[PDB]
This record gives structure tokens, C-alpha cells and sequence, in this order.
């Protein structure tokens, strides 16, 4: 059994409390998803999905919580309870960026947690998973300087129980593409509050969110430059990743090996 | 060359117990284990089910037995309740609870598949993806020189050892990557010895798949002669 004693927040994936695993110590990232009952049992889907990921935790890869335990309870004639048990870092992004000494910097933190952060993003696409909802309060950073990638492809996971703008990408929800380019741009989203501390196009409906974007950067429509805060090749680059069409644009592996270093 | 570092990781993560049946099991005999398994397989054949799922099952059942009495009249419940697991994480139309049961004559029912399916999957840490041996017999397929004529044939006979070897108590000692090497290499041999001139991969074969697992290739030499000896006692049936 585990025990709770705290609570991460309230997220988009519901509530996301905290506990220890008895004999090891460890604090454990507790998640929920309630899923259907069927005639057939467990939904197929829930069953693949979440065994995809506990898969993953065969590579070992740092950049990347460890889903370390998945528990079903509740056994209504028309609901199962499935919870999801993580690895567990103290602070996330927001509060690390926060703390840092004014003007939050220096870069060797930035480049190489932007590096980092990119890692965990390749090795993802690699096997074929999607984040779609990346934000710094799941990019957790152990008291170690890891970054640790937070909440991926539950969005999979939570379709049922599901049934914040800031950082999707113009795909999304646009339509809903769902592609892995999706990321390219939630990192450029993400690459900026870096430096500023806060969301560059950020607030209000798809129009306004979407609206906010063609300002910077100007398939089409009809409705309605730089602004750097010290890089050029860290311009040169966010723009390649902050390109319109995910397809002309930036991969996390492409990403890794730009003159930004 | 890189990414099998994985999949010799995640197999050992799933590994059974080769103890389990004097330290864990009380009721349950290998024997029984055996009616199970070859029950489960006539039912994978019969209903032409993935390749993969019987020998996914069997590892679904010999890791809970690892982890769990059963009563030896659950057995059949249990062998049940993995093939419909294995089912859902290999197939496009996964085998329905009810058509399990059916083949059981009806001695069980969809709730009892059910509840056992939790349980299943609950004791497994939803570690359902778990490698099989066909997961390498494919990397290994992959680099060996070999015609895909060739391939085919030395895939669809090292299939057959495969679940010779499910069936058999072969399958809690060795790990998969074991079981597949040896079902490749007797494959291959037996082909080559009828065909001289082909099969030509049959030569080094036991140490050049040991480079590949990174093992001792005695195992592997004994791992196969027991698939070879195994397949002796499967002419009888």
C-alpha cells in the first residue's frame, strides 16, 4: 500500500498528490485516471497504452520520470480506478526558474537545461509518443540540476476522464493534429519564459492565442519581429522551432546539434 | 547493436522465478502447468491468434505463479485470464472474455475473467509489454545473411520450437533471448543439414548469437540441445 501526505496541484490530468513507498523510502508522484468498466474488462486501450510506458522505463533514459507502478481499484459494474504511481522530483520548472538570481540566468544553466530538455523530447519521438501537453509544471529539475520530462502521452490515457492555451502549438486545436512536430513548438514556448519568466503569447481563446502568435511570426485563414532578449543563434534557433508549418520545421534531434551548441 | 541493450533490460525485469513451483506453489504441478499450457496453445492455434500471444501468456502465467498461490483448480482460470491479456497487447481484434470460457466448456465466466484480469494485471505491475521470444528470433532475423525465402522457413520452424519450448519448464529457467537463440540455431541447422549448400548462416551461428546476446555460448548449446530433445517427446503426441 501507499501513503499520501501532500499534493503537487491540481492539474490537467486531475489531482497529482504524494506519498512514500514504505520499504524504499522514496517519494512517489500519485495520479489517477478513471477509465470504463466494459463487458470486455479492462478498456484495450488503457491496457496498451499504459504498458507503452512502463516499457520505456526498460532505456533508462534520465531525462524521464519513471512510471514505477500502475494499481486498478475500483471495480463498480461501470468504472476501474487506475493508479498511476511516478517518480518523484521536489520542485518543477516554475519554481527553479523563479528563484534564480535576478535577472535568472546565466545561460550555461539555460543551454544546457534546454539540452537536457531536449533529450528526454528526442527520446520520446523515438518510440513513437507525443507529449501535446508540455508545460514547466511538469519538467521537473531534481535537486541535482536533471531535468525530467513529466507527463507524457496521457493525454491517451485520459480521453474518458477528460470527458491551459498557453503553449500549444498552431496545429493544435486549430484541428487537433497530435503530431510529434506538436512539441518542437511548446519548446520554443517554453524555451522563451526562460529567459523572460513567462509566456510569450499566452491567455485567452484559440482566436486570441492564435492571434497572438501572428504578430511575431506573421495553410491560411483570415483574421487580423525578434524582441530578443540577448541571443542571435538563440534567435536564429527559436525561430526554426516557432515556424508555422510543423513540417518545414525543427526536430529535437535536428534541435541538439545547431550551432547554439 | 543498440537498441537490444533495451530489450535484454526489459526481459530481465520480467523474469520468472525457477523456484516458484517448491517455494511459492502449493497445489500446482508441472504437470498441470503443462495440460494449461497446451491447452492455451490449441486455443491460440485454433482461433488463429498472433504468433506472439501464447508465448506472451506463458510469461504473463509464469511471473504470477512466481508471485502468487493458485489453487490448481484456478489454473485453468489463470492460463485463461492471460491469454485474453496477451490477446489485448498483440492483437487488432483481441479474444473476447466470453469466447475464453467457451473454450474452458463453460467451466468459467466472463466475471471470473474479469476479476482474474486485474489481479493479472494489478501482481504484473501493468508490465504487459513484456519481450518475447519473437521479439528476437526478428533481431536476429535481421542480421543474418539469409535470403527472405530463407528467412520465412527458418522463422516458421523456430515458431514451432518456440512453443514446444512454452509448453516445457525450459521456459522459467531460460530467458527469451535464450529461447529464440537456440529455436534459430536448431532452425538453421536442421535446414542447412538437409540443404548444404544453403542455410549457410548455420555456420558459427551458436557464438555469433552469443556476440549478439553477449552470453556464454555453452548455455546456448545446451539450451538448444534440450529444444532438440524436447521436439524428440513431441514426435510421441
Amino acid at each position: 500500500r501507499y501513503e499520501p501526505v501532500a499534493e503537487i496541484g491540481v492539474g490537467a490530468y486531475g489531482t497529482v498528490y504524494k506519498a512514500r513507498d514504505p520499504h524504499s523510502g522514496h517519494f512517489v508522484a500519485l495520479k489517477s485516471v478513471r477509465v470504463p468498466n466494459g463487458e470486455e474488462g479492462l478498456p484495450i486501450s488503457t491496457v496498451r497504452e499504459v504498458a507503452l510506458l512502463r516499457r520505456l522505463e526498460a532505456f533508462e533514459h534520465p531525462n524521464v520520470v519513471r512510471l514505477m507502478d500502475v494499481c486498478a481499484t475500483s471495480r463498480t459494474d461501470r468504472e476501474i480506478k487506475v493508479t498511476l504511481v511516478f517518480e518523484h522530483v521536489d520542485q518543477d520548472l516554475r519554481t527553479y526558474l523563479d528563484k534564480a538570481p535576478p535577472p535568472g540566468l546565466p545561460a550555461e544553466t539555460i543551454k544546457d537545461l534546454m539540452r537536457q530538455f531536449l533529450r528526454g523530447l528526442d527520446f520520446l519521438h523515438a518510440n513513437c509518443i507525443v507529449h501535446r501537453d508540455l508545460k514547466p509544471e511538469n519538467i521537473l529539475v531534481t535537486s541535482g540540476g536533471t531535468v525530467k520530462l513529466a507527463d507524457f502521452g496521457l493525454a491517451r490515457i485520459y480521453s474518458y476522464q477528460m470527458a491551459t492555451l498557453w503553449y500549444r502549438a498552431p496545429e493544435v486545436l486549430l484541428q487537433s493534429t497530435y503530431a510529434t512536430p506538436v512539441d518542437m513548438w511548446s519548446v520554443g514556448c517554453i524555451f522563451a519564459e526562460m529567459f523572460r519568466r513567462k509566456p510569450l503569447f499566452c491567455g485567452n481563446s484559440e482566436a486570441d492565442q492564435l492571434g497572438k502568435i501572428f504578430d511575431l511570426i506573421g495553410w491560411p485563414r483570415d483574421v487580423s519581429s525578434v524582441v530578443p532578449e540577448m541571443e542571435e543563434s538563440g534567435a536564429q534557433l527559436l525561430l526554426e522551432m516557432l515556424t508555422f508549418n510543423p513540417h518545414k520545421r525543427i526536430s529535437a534531434f535536428r534541435a541538439l546539434q545547431h550551432s547554439y551548441l | 547493436d543498440r537498441v537490444l541493450r533495451a530489450m535484454l533490460k526489459a526481459e530481465e525485469t520480467c523474469a520468472p522465478s525457477v523456484s516458484y513451483f517448491k517455494c511459492v506453489q502449493k497445489e500446482v504441478l508441472p504437470s498441470m502447468r503443462k495440460i494449461v499450457a497446451t491447452w492455451m496453445l490449441e486455443v491460440c492455434e485454433e482461433q488463429k491468434c498472433e504468433e506472439e500471444v501464447f508465448p506472451l501468456a506463458m510469461n504473463y502465467l509464469d511471473r504470477f505463479l512466481s508471485l502468487e498461490p493458485v489453487k490448481k483448480s484456478r489454473l485453468q482460470l489463470l492460463g485463461a485470464t492471460c491469454m485474453f491479456v496477451a490477446s489485448k497487447m498483440k492483437e487488432t481484434i483481441p479474444l473476447t472474455a466470453e469466447k475464453l470460457c467457451i473454450y474452458t466448456d463453460n467451466s468459467i465466466r466472463p466475471e471470473e475473467l474479469l476479476q482474474m484480469e486485474l489481479l493479472l494485471v494489478n501482481k504484473l505491475k501493468w508490465n504487459l509489454a513484456a519481450m518475447t521470444p519473437h521479439d528476437f528470433i526478428e533481431h536476429f532475423l535481421s542480421k543474418m545473411p539469409e535470403a527472405e525465402e530463407n528467412k520465412q522457413i527458418i522463422r516458421k520452424h523456430a515458431q514451432t520450437f518456440v512453443a514446444l519450448c512454452a509448453t516445457d519448464v525450459k521456459f522459467i529457467s531460460n530467458p527469451p533471448s535464450m529461447v529464440a537463440a537456440g529455436s534459430v540455431v536448431a532452425a538453421v541447422q536442421g535446414l542447412n543439414l538437409r540443404s548444404p549448400n544453403n542455410f549457410l548462416s548455420y555456420y558459427r551461428l551458436t557464438r555469433f548469437l552469443s556476440r549478439v546476446i553477449k552470453c556464454d555460448p555453452d548455455c546456448l548449446r545446451a539450451c538448444q540441445e534440450q529444444i532438440e530433445a524436447l521436439l524428440e517427446s513431441s514426435l510421441r503426441q
